[PDB]
């Protein structure tokens, strides 16, 4: 308790100062989150989901709120994006105002607690010492999770007395709020399967509804008791870091491969989705279809929505970014203002040529022309004193298909060689680097942030587990061993 | 028990401090 | 069969293999 | 420098730097060890609420810690004959292993300054007809490549960048 | 290599040489160490 | 020297001759010194 | 009957075994034993296009068990598991043994920290030790875990060889520019200093003694049964106050300071890895990636530093990754005009 | 403003180490 | 303390001090233990196949993976 | 140069926040 | 019960008669004779 | 608002500047 | 002696920087 | 940012104001 770093431990043996440090930390954490969601929301732009959705604009706890049912704003606006003119009572702002006004209501509750420290309630009646009985209470609380649990996923999520959830297309473009049946089967444990998470909070409520019950009515047994120690709350204080630093790294796992709880309205896409292609696998996917269906190229093309081509920035992967780039992703790239069409480039001989698409790894890459089989046919040259291939040399010509220059054709060399540095990084867009002072240098999105912030989390959380967990256990000998 | 910091605990803390202060200002400038 | 058995063995047993294994190596023609 | 130096005679290839790295990260590894084995077998001194190291006494001629307790853990969690009994050898001994292999690296960066370079495992393992199966020493080689034609780009009027 | 260890050998054998002459190569005496004779370093102790 | 007589040279041997008979090759699916370039990074997942 | 056997694994013999030895010596010596059975066996022809075996005609330096084949993804790669079918030499050809190496190798280093923990308890000391091997586990879960994790596959993990981490480090400078992460400049911080601690404590030591004994051999001027200090601390405070301005006073904050150190230093590299598994990297500043684009005279080491990583990601990535089928024509190679 | 933040850093740093040199708490011999 | 607050400070501290009143009691031996280790061996059997299916080491039909 | 406006703010409360804290730990323990 | 969840069963129902109780067989007959 | 820019800056470290002087003599008196 | 500020004297100064630095602060800004 | 010091200085005046009423130093008859 002398140490700096041992001063806390001054309310360990006083647990109605534990409790008022506790609402503390409570009367902190509401209030952060009210006004983070106040300030994430004075920086908001609410003109346009499909090319400045949330997750380009660095917001953190705006997707959390509009995941569950929160949607819409006092404004009129939403983040589905229809405005209107009664959107409920549970709006953006209410739910900031309503954590505001909790962290005053905890800031006076843990004044109180502070003051009136000697309550008979954490001194038992044979002697005056205080304690508190941690099986007991770990039983009423795991009773108290365990109600929260069953209605959160029974009633909020099923949307019986309750908003519903946040559920999308795997292609992520109708995401919109209802609420989800629960499912039961193998189905129920798809990571992108809704019914699944509403199945898993109604069964785990029953299950630590039973479990309190057990802990409320049975002893522990007198080996474990001293076994873990189940008098030091300490040893609680090392099992709870260690329930929060394996979330922590789950947590973080779900939001980087991306669950049906992080749905890409609201985190955007994961570095896999572009990976892997995905969404230009399904944008080739519906084009041929069109193709198919007795359009023609640039009429296929231009059904391809804004928001589907969107996804295929290498921009918009959240593995792109950097440590120290901080803030929104449009501080970077900068305000995306329109899909420049698909383009298709071809070479002097009349042969279709793609650029090679940026992977994640490379924050700059040699863009390469290949073709059908796949041979180099044009580049963007380094050395230029052999370059057999090249721009120039070889008269490549791009044209665009939908978007805004559909129809159009560039054949100077400054110009292809410029959409063939926009071709690979995905789907050409035209961007506006003014509004925000975007210096141009990638961002990751909110997910990335999300993700690596809970892995250092858990990392800490790692070792604050392994630091309690031996204290607790090695409490006689934290002094010293023997003279 | 008061908390102690003594002056060698006040020296190290600052220059831990100081130096992780210069450390990370040429990244909070980027 | 004791346990003085076993901790010096499961090291050694394949480990003498091994290294008539890569003895054996030094007179590959490839 | 290191990068250029990796790219330039191959360091990382150089046994007396695999020394060095060696006696700096087992130099941290007995820092860290000496430190956590010294601190964990304290005598009882002090309470709880304050500080261990209040236990020493500047200039107490009494041991703060027990050898002994740290002898039988060390050697419980390994071996018998491997717990230091003794103090003055295991000073030593943690003078010596980083000092000396400092002392190689330094002779290392020393002797490849007479461009002596590390060890050299390109074109090293031959199929049948003669064709370079690639190894990781030849993955080492493509990367330090990498660095080797960027370096002093505009001052290099030869092939040939001796020394 | 060789000038360096024998830069290292001189070292280690004049500074071995100065404290065997002096009488202190061996450790510090116990019955009466130099610097429990020496006054203090720090200036404010008198 | 006495248990131990032949026992060191059995399976001494026996590692000698497993390399040397070919089944190490066979046994970890090692490429022979003329199986490399008759090059295959396996592209998919569930069928190598 | 439950009794009898923890009072077995408790007794006092050549190899202290301990509850903890289930989750100990069964995991390590597979992982151990694993890595021997790679490196000297299979090839990584099949996941990487090289060859990492001394059956191949590799060397100790150029032996790994690499990393499992990219088109596996994250993917457990058990025996039994979809992409073996139980087979084992379609298992050992796509890399299945770094995953067995690495997951008993994980619970190896969980199991040793256990046993650190069992055996404190068991003699009665502090568990000072079990907390500074959390720096080499958090160091572990980073770099092989949670860095290929993070990643495309665990193909970009680091492999269990010698030249397969030279690679990974040249990599991470290239494709990382770790170097200038601060997490890790910490992390070598902390290591050179604990190396520094290492030796200057024991040279100090070893300096400091007292003529404890007759002869000049002073290493038998220490008895274990002794209870005194067999080095002047107050000679060493002083020739540390006088040469470097400052000196211990205190042993034991000594000894935590040799404890801190390299520990904190490890784990604050571990934290700039679990930075690298998201690709969030220090990688530039911004404000010299745009004067140098501004100016074309401006020219600092890490301008020269940023164009050396170029150099290094262009000429490697065609082998490094053979599942991409990287083709960089000659001429779009960056050069330095040689 | 970039380079005034530096070197007001390293002044800290070198203001910590004087006064951690000149005035230091004495080690006191028990 | 010795001596609480009023029951006008605190209204709710003897009815909320029943529930913490028999701090330290414990059933003899082993007690419901044996049973916890069942539950022990099958969350861990729980991780274990949620992990796998996830990962697509288990393909079961309903799963996407 | 292109640098952060708040890098300068950023790099003195980082680093005088904690100093003043110290330093007030500091003082109480000497009086 | 495709083949990769037969699989994954029966490396359940083959390792709990690989190291889970061949080995604590094992234990109990090592512990009655070392006591 | 064309305002002093160093406005803020001004404003803060002359009511904190001294804010935290204080709270260091009623620290070190209350210990 | 040593120095004391007392709980009010803390209190009283802290009001008066505070409505002091209110007051002027229309003023910096201008 | 000049409301957000008026502000932040308001909430500096009321939070001295609650702690000198609430936590004040107690009046003890001599
Ligand atoms: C500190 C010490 C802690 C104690 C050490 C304990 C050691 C436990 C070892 C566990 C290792 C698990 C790896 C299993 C593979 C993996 O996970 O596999 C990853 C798979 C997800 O697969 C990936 O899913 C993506 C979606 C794409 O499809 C990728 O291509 C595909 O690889 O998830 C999964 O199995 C589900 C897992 C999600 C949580 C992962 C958290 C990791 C954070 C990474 C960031
Ligand atoms: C932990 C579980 C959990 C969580 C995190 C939520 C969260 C939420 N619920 Mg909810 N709910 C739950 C369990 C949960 N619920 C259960 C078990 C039921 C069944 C009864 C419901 C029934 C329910 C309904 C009917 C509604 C919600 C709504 C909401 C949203 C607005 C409420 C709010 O945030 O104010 C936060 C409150 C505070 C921060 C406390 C401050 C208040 C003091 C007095 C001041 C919000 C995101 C509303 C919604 O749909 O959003 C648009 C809504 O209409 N819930
Ligand atoms: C039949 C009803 C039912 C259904 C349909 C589900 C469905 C689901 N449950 Mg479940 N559950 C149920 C009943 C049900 N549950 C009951 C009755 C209980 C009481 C025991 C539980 C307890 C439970 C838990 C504890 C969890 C689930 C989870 C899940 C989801 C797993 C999918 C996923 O994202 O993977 C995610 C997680 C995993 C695939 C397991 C990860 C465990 C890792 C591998 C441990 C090791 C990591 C280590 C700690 C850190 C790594 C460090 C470094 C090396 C990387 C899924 C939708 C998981 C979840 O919700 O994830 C967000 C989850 O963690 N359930
Ligand atoms: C161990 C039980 C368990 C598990 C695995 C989960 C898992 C999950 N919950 Mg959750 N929840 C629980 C108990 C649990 N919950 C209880 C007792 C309550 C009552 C308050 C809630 C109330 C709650 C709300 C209001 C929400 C969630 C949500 C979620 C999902 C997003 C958080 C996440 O991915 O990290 C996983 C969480 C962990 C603790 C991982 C660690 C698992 C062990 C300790 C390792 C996720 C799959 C969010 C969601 O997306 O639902 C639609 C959401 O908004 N939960
Ligand atoms: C639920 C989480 C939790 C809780 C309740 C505690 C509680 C406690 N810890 Mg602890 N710890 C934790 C997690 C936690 N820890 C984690 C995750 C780590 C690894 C990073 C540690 C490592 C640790 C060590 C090494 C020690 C403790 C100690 C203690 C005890 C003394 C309190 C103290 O240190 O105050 C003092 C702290 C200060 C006066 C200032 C610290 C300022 C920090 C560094 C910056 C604050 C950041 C920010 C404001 C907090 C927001 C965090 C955000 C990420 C959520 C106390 C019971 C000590 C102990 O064992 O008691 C005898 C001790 O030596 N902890
Ligand atoms: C007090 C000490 C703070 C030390 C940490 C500061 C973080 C880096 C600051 C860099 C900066 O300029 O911030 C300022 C930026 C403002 O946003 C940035 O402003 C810059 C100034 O002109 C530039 O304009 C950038 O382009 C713009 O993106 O805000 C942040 O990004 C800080 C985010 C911090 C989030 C921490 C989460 C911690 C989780 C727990
Ligand atoms: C610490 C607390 C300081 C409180 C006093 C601050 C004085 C007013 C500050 C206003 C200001 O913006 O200053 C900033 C100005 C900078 O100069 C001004 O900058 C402004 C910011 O954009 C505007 O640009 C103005 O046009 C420009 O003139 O510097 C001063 O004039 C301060 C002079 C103070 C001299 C005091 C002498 C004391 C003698 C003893
Ligand atoms: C190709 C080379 C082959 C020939 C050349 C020799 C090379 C081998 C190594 C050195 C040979 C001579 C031995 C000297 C050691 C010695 O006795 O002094 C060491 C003294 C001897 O003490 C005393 O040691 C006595 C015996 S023993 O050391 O304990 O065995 C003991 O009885 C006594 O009480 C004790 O005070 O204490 C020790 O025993 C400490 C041993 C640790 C020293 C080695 C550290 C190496 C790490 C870094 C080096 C990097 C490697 C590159
Ligand atoms: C350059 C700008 C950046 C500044 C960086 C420097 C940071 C310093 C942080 C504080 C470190 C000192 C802590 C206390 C040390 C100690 O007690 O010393 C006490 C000593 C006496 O020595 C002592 O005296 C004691 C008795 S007595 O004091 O003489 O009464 C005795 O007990 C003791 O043994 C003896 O050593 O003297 C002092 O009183 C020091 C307090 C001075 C306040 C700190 C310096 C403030 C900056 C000065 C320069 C102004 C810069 C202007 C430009 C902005
Ligand atoms: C809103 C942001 C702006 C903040 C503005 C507020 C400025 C406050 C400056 C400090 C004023 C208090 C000085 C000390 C008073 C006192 O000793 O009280 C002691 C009392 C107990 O009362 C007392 O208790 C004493 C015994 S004991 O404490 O219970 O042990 C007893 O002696 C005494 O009679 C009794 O009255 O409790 C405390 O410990 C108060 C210290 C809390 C620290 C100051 C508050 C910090 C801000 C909190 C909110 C965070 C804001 C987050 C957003 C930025
Ligand atoms: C009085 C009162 C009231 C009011 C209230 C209010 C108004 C409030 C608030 C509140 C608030 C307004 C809050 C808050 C918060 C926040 C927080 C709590 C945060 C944070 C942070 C942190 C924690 C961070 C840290 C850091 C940084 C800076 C960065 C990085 C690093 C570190 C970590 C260091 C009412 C009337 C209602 C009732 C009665 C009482
Ligand atoms: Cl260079």
């Amino acid at each position: 308790g002398l140490p700096w770093y041992r001063v806390h431990t001054s309310v360990l043996n006083d647990p109605g100062r534990l409790i008022a440090v506790h609402i503390m930390h409570n009367a902190l954490c509401a209030g952060f989150a009210g006004s983070m969601l106040l300030f994430e929301l004075a920086l908001f732009d609410p003109s346009d989901p499909v090319l400045n959705p949330m997750w380009r604009q660095g917001c953190f706890l705006m997707p959390f709120v509009s995941r569950l049912g929160v949607v819409n704003s006092w404004q009129g606006w939403s983040v589905t994006g229809e405005t209107f003119t009664n959107p409920g009572f549970w709006t953006f702002e209410t739910v900031a105002i309503a954590h505001i006004i909790f962290s005053g209501l905890s800031f006076l509750a843990a004044c109180w607690h502070w003051v009136y420290w000697d309550v008979a309630t954490f001194f038992d009646p044979k002697t005056d010492e205080p304690v508190i009985d941690l099986p007991k209470v770990f039983g009423i609380h795991l009773t108290l999770a365990g109600i929260l649990c069953f209605g959160f996923g029974a009633f909020h999520l099923t949307g019986l007395f309750g908003p519903g959830m946040w559920v999308s297309d795997p292609l992520g473009l109708t995401g919109h709020i209802q609420g989800v049946a629960p499912e039961w089967g193998a189905a129920g444990f798809d990571p992108h399967n809704p019914g699944g998470v509403v199945a898993h909070h109604i069964a785990l409520g029953i299950v630590a509804i039973i479990g309190g019950l057990f802990h409320i009515f049975v002893r522990p047994p007198e080996y474990l008791y001293k076994g873990l120690r189940m008098g030091n709350i300490e040893g609680t204080l090392a099992s709870g870091l260690a329930v929060f630093f394996s979330g922590a790294f789950i947590a973080a796992g779900t939001m980087w491969y991306g669950t049906a709880t992080t749905p890409i309205e609201l985190w955007g896409p994961t570095r896999y989705q572009w990976d892997q292609g995905f969404f230009q696998q399904a944008i080739s996917r519906q084009v041929k279809a069109s193709i198919s269906d007795g359009k023609s190229p640039s009429e296929a093309w231009s059904e391809i929505p804004t928001k589907l081509a969107f996804y295929d920035y290498i921009g918009n992967s959240p593995a792109k970014g950097g440590l120290f780039r901080v803030g929104r992703m449009v501080d970077g790239d900068g305000l995306p203002t329109g899909w420049l069409g698909h383009p298709v480039f071809k070479d002097g001989e009349g042969r279709e040529l793609t650029v090679r698409r940026m992977p994640n790894f490379f924050e700059n890459f040699p863009v390469v022309l290949f073709d059908q089989d796949g041979i180099v046919r044009a580049d963007i040259p380094f050395r230029q004193a052999e370059s057999k291939y090249g721009i120039e040399q070889t008269g490549v010509t791009v044209s665009f298909y939908g978007g805004e220059l559909d129809g159009q054709t560039f054949s100077d060399p400054k110009d292809v060689k410029k959409y063939a540095r926009r071709a690979q990084l995905g789907e050409p867009f035209e961007f506006d680097r003014s509004v925000y002072d975007s210096d141009g240098l990638f961002r990751t999105s909110n997910r990335g942030f999300f993700a690596f912030f809970h892995v250092i989390f858990g990392l800490l959380w790692f070792f604050g587990h392994i630091w309690h967990g031996l204290r607790a256990l090695f409490q006689d000998v934290f002094s010293g061993i023997d003279p | 028990q008061p908390v102690e910091l003594n002056r060698t605990s006040l020296y190290l803390g600052l220059l831990v401090v100081f130096v992780t202060g210069l450390l990370f200002s040429s990244y909070f400038f980027n | 069969f004791t346990i003085r058995w076993l901790a010096i063995h499961a090291l050694a047993i394949p480990s003498v293999f091994f290294l008539g294994s890569i003895a054996a190596m030094q007179f590959i023609q490839r | 420098f290191m990068f250029v130096f990796q790219a330039e005679h191959n360091i990382l290839m150089h046994p007396f730097h695999m020394l060095g790295v060696a006696g700096v990260l087992g130099g941290s590894l007995f820092c860290a060890m000496h430190g956590s084995l010294v601190t964990s077998s304290l005598v009882r001194e002090t309470s709880d609420s304050q500080s261990q190291n209040e236990g020493y006494k500047f200039g107490q001629e009494e041991e703060t810690y027990n050898i002994l307790a740290a002898h039988g853990y060390f050697g419980r969690l390994i071996f018998q004959y491997a717990s230091f009994n003794n103090s003055r050898q295991l000073h030593f001994f943690l003078a010596a292993w980083p000092v000396v292999c400092i002392w190689f690296v330094a002779l290392g960066i020393s002797t490849m300054a007479f461009n002596l370079n590390g060890f050299n495992f390109n074109h090293s393992v031959l199929d049948s007809q003669g064709r370079v199966l690639p190894s990781w020493a030849d993955v080492v080689n493509r990367a330090s490549l990498g660095f080797e034609v960027m370096h002093e780009r505009n001052a290099h009027n030869f092939p040939l960048d001796l020394a | 290599i060789f000038g360096f260890f024998f830069l290292v050998g001189h070292l280690w054998h004049a500074g071995r040489a100065r404290a065997a002459a002096a009488g202190f190569e061996t450790g510090l005496d116990r019955e009466d160490e130099p610097v429990l004779s020496m006054a203090p370093i720090d200036p404010s102790l008198r | 020297w006495i248990i131990h007589s032949i026992t060191i040279p059995a399976l001494f041997i026996a590692g000698w001759l497993f390399v040397s008979t070919g089944l190490a090759y066979d046994a970890f699916g090692t490429p022979r010194p003329n199986e490399y370039y008759p090059l295959p990074i396996v592209d998919d997942r569930y069928n190598p | 009957w439950i009794k009898q056997l923890d009072d077995w694994l408790k007794r006092d013999r050549f190899v202290f075994i301990g509850w903890s030895g289930l989750l100990l010596f069964p995991c390590s010596f597979l992982a151990i034993g694993a890595w021997f059975t790679g490196t000297t066996f299979v090839t990584s022809w099949y996941t990487h296009g090289l060859v990492s075996s001394y059956l191949e005609g590799c060397n100790f330096l150029t032996v790994a068990v690499s990393t499992p084949a990219e088109s596996m993804g994250h993917s457990l790669l058990l025996l039994w598991g979809p992409e073996a079918s139980g087979d084992f030499v379609r298992w050992c050809q796509i890399g299945g043994l770094w995953t067995f190496t690495a997951l008993h190798g994980v619970f190896g280093l969980i199991g040793f920290m256990l046993r650190q923990i069992e055996i404190a308890r068991l003699v009665g000391i502090r568990p000072y030790n079990a907390i500074a091997f959390s720096a080499p586990i958090a160091v572990y879960c980073a770099t092989f875990l949670i860095y290929p994790l993070g990643q495309s596959s665990w193909f970009f993990g680091p492999g269990f060889g010698v030249s397969a981490i030279f690679r990974f480090l040249l990599f991470f400078q290239g494709f990382h520019n770790y170097t200038l992460n601060p997490f890790h400049m910490m992390g070598v911080t902390g290591v050179l200093g604990g190396a520094l601690l290492c030796a200057i404590h024991g040279a100090t030591v070893q300096n400091t003694l007292f003529r404890d004994n007759q002869s000049k051999n002073t290493f038998k001027g220490f008895s274990t049964d002794q209870g005194e200090e067999t080095y002047s601390m107050v000679t060493a405070n002083r020739f540390w106050s006088q040469i470097f301005g400052i000196a211990f006073s205190n042993k034991r904050w000594l000894h935590f300071f040799m404890l801190f150190v390299p520990v904190t230093g490890l784990w604050m590299s571990a934290i700039g890895m679990a930075g690298l598994a998201f690709n969030l990297r220090a990688y530039d500043f911004v404000s010299q990636e745009i004067r140098a684009a501004e100016d074309p005279e401006f020219e600092t080491f890490y301008t020269k530093n940023i164009l050396l990583n170029e150099g290094l990601r262009a000429w490697l990535s065609e082998m490094d990754q053979p599942a991409k089928k990287f083709v960089f024509p000659d001429e779009v190679l960056p050069r330095g005009f040689s | 403003m970039e380079a005034v933040a530096y070197i007001l850093i390293f002044a800290c740093i070198i203001g910590t180490l004087f006064f951690a040199i000149a005035f230091r708490e004495p080690p006191k011999i028990t | 303390r010795q001596k609480y607050v009023s029951n006008k400070a605190a209204p709710l501290q003897y009815p909320l001090r029943k529930l913490n009143s028999e701090a330290g009691k414990v059933v003899p031996g082993w007690g419901t233990a044996p049973l916890m280790g069942i539950m022990l061996i099958a969350l861990l059997l729980f991780i274990l196949t949620i992990l796998q299916l996830y990962n697509g080491t288990v393909i079961v039909e309903g799963i996407d993976v | 140069m292109e640098t952060n406006k708040l890098g300068f703010v950023a790099s003195v409360l980082f680093v005088f926040v904690p100093t003043v804290f110290l330093l007030i730990l500091y003082i109480q323990t000497a009086s | 019960m495709t083949p990769s969840l037969t699989n994954f069963m029966l490396s359940l129902l083959a390792g709990l008669l690989i190291v889970v109780v061949p080995a604590t067989i094992a234990l109990i007959f090592i512990s009655q004779r070392d006591q």
